RNA sequence: GGCACUAUGGGCGCAGCGUCAAUGACGCUGACGGUACAGGCCAGACAAGAAACACUUGUCUGAUAUAGUGCC
């Protein structure tokens, strides 16, 4: 129960720069495994990104990182390292440190994963996002209910936190993924399914709050009449 | 050569009670070192199968593994509702190693088609010198959904961006959300601005447009 | 990759000469080359060792081999 990994080191980092990720290993010796590194980049599957073998410390590496890359263990420290030199965005991932297991237990499974540090590249400068309404009008209304939302607009980095009436309404409301833009800033809209009839009654303010940026902006959402 | 691991289906629809067959294919002979991952969102992935058809310790009995040659099939035998997640196959046979691409096992049910709602772009925003037009499709299923903007009856490629929720954890439908972005000096040269959604639910493809400047 | 045929200086022959993690191998040229052996070295695959490789110890194969040719 008692193995564990943790890594860190993670952050922003600009394009052509290094940064290097740590792997501090508990409940087992480091020294009598192979330690690997697995990447995933956010929404899209897992990849293998290199590892180190014990005894020999001989090392592996992904053809996408070979000469960027540098794995290697400190047993004196019990962790293990990840150099990555030259980033690119394209490295953009959620980066886990994985042990395989004893041959004879697990085969050459991976049987302890920690639960990932973030790298994030990019050119992008810190930056509070614009917001603005998605009025609820006629076309955006199915009989019983009427749709209305924020475009929370071209801010970087993740992530926003948006909320409906300060916290207070909370079903209905779909906040989406974000899509990052070829910008490189993000954008994101987020709605909220209301009773058609409680449109002149109730007012509606999504709040969007950005602390990377340290911005917090409250939209009223209002109706389009005709 | 990298081994090349491709599974199959890319996404998987059951409910509780089915027997689920996940499959994987590597591009060569990778003998038994194949491996197979559940994860679930945001966490990280949790081992099942070693040695390609070695139970994992702890791991519930209703998953198995079986190999045929370069053939890898995960199967569980009666999906239980913590087994929606993604699986992954992994071969260790040489480095670099190598996953497959994932196969997503999602809850099925009832078809659902999207309610559809379009938003024209903000005052605000036309002040800054941008346009969106943000389409929502809401509560569907499946999440298969083609969604095909339209200015003036153009069919638009390339300047259109979409999102989609996870399944809802209490009526497991989807939805989505397609904005078009353009320059203001874009938006004012034309007039209808039009969401076309393709989805099983509908009889025929629904629109919703408006024209600019319309009360 | 297989099958048949041909030939074989230990897988390591002598002597120089060059490259390399040099009580090793690898490539050159020269000269020599009746046998057998035996150790030892070495190469290749593999097993176990907390062990994919490397390391240690062990196992199997090195004429059941290895070059050439022909054929599928
Ligand atoms: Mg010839």
């Amino acid at each position: 129960s008692e193995v564990q990994l943790v890594e860190s080191g993670g952050g922003l980092v600009q394009p052509g720069g290094s940064l290097r990720l740590s792997c501090a290993a508990s409940g087992f010796y480091i020294s009598y495994s192979s330690i690997h590194w697995v990447r995933q980049a956010p929404g899209k599957g897992l990849e293998w990104v290199a590892s180190i073998s014990p005894y020999s410390g001989s090392t592996y590496y992904a053809d996408s990182v070979k000469g960027r890359f540098t794995i290697s263990a400190d047993t004196s420290k019990n962790t293990a390292y990840l150099q990555m030199n030259s980033l690119r965005a394209e490295d953009t991932a959620v980066y886990y440190c994985a042990r395989q297991g004893y041959r004879r237990r697990s085969g050459r499974g991976f049987d302890y994963w920690g639960q990932g540090t973030l790298v994030t590249v990019s050119s992008a400068s810190t930056k509070g996002p614009s917001v603005f309404p998605l009025a609820p009008s006629s076309k955006s209304t199915s009989g019983g209910t009427a749709a209305l939302g924020c475009l929370v607009k071209d801010y970087f980095p993740e992530p926003v936190t948006v909320s409906w009436n300060s916290g207070a309404l909370t079903s209905g409301v779909h906040t989406f993924p974000a899509v990052l833009q070829s910008s490189g800033l993000y954008s994101l809209s987020s709605v909220v399914t209301v009773p058609s009839s409680s449109l002149g009654t109730q007012t509606y303010i999504c709040n969007v709050n950005h602390k990377p940026s340290n911005t917090k902006v409250d939209k009223k959402v209002e109706p389009k009449s005709c | 050569s990298d081994i090349q691991m491709t599974q199959s289906p890319s996404s998987l629809s059951a409910s509780v009670g089915d027997r689920v067959t996940i499959t994987c294919r590597a591009s060569q002979s990778v003998s038994s070192a194949v491996a197979w991952y559940q994860q679930k969102p945001g966490k990280a992935p949790k081992l099942l199968i070693y040695s390609a058809s070695s139970l994992y310790s702890g791991v519930p009995s209703r998953f198995s593994g079986s190999r045929s040659g370069t053939d890898f099939t995960l199967t569980i035998s009666s999906l239980q509702p913590e087994d929606f997640a993604t699986y992954y196959c992994q071969q260790s046979y040489s480095f670099p190693s190598t996953f497959g691409q994932g196969t997503k096992v999602e809850i099925k049910r009832t078809v659902a088609a999207p309610s559809v709602f379009i938003f024209p772009p903000s005052d605000e925003q036309l002040k800054s010198g941008t346009a969106s037009v943000v389409c929502l499709l809401n509560n569907f299923y499946p999440r298969e959904a083609k969604v095909q903007w339209k200015v003036d009856n153009a069919l638009q490629s390339g300047n259109s961006q979409e999102s989609v929720t996870e399944q809802d954890s209490k009526d497991s439908t989807y939805s989505l959300s397609s904005t078009l972005t353009l320059s203001k000096a874009d938006y004012e040269k034309h007039k209808v601005y039009a969401c076309e959604v393709t989805h099983q639910g509908l009889s025929s493809p629904v629109t919703k447009s408006f024209n600019r400047g319309e009360c």
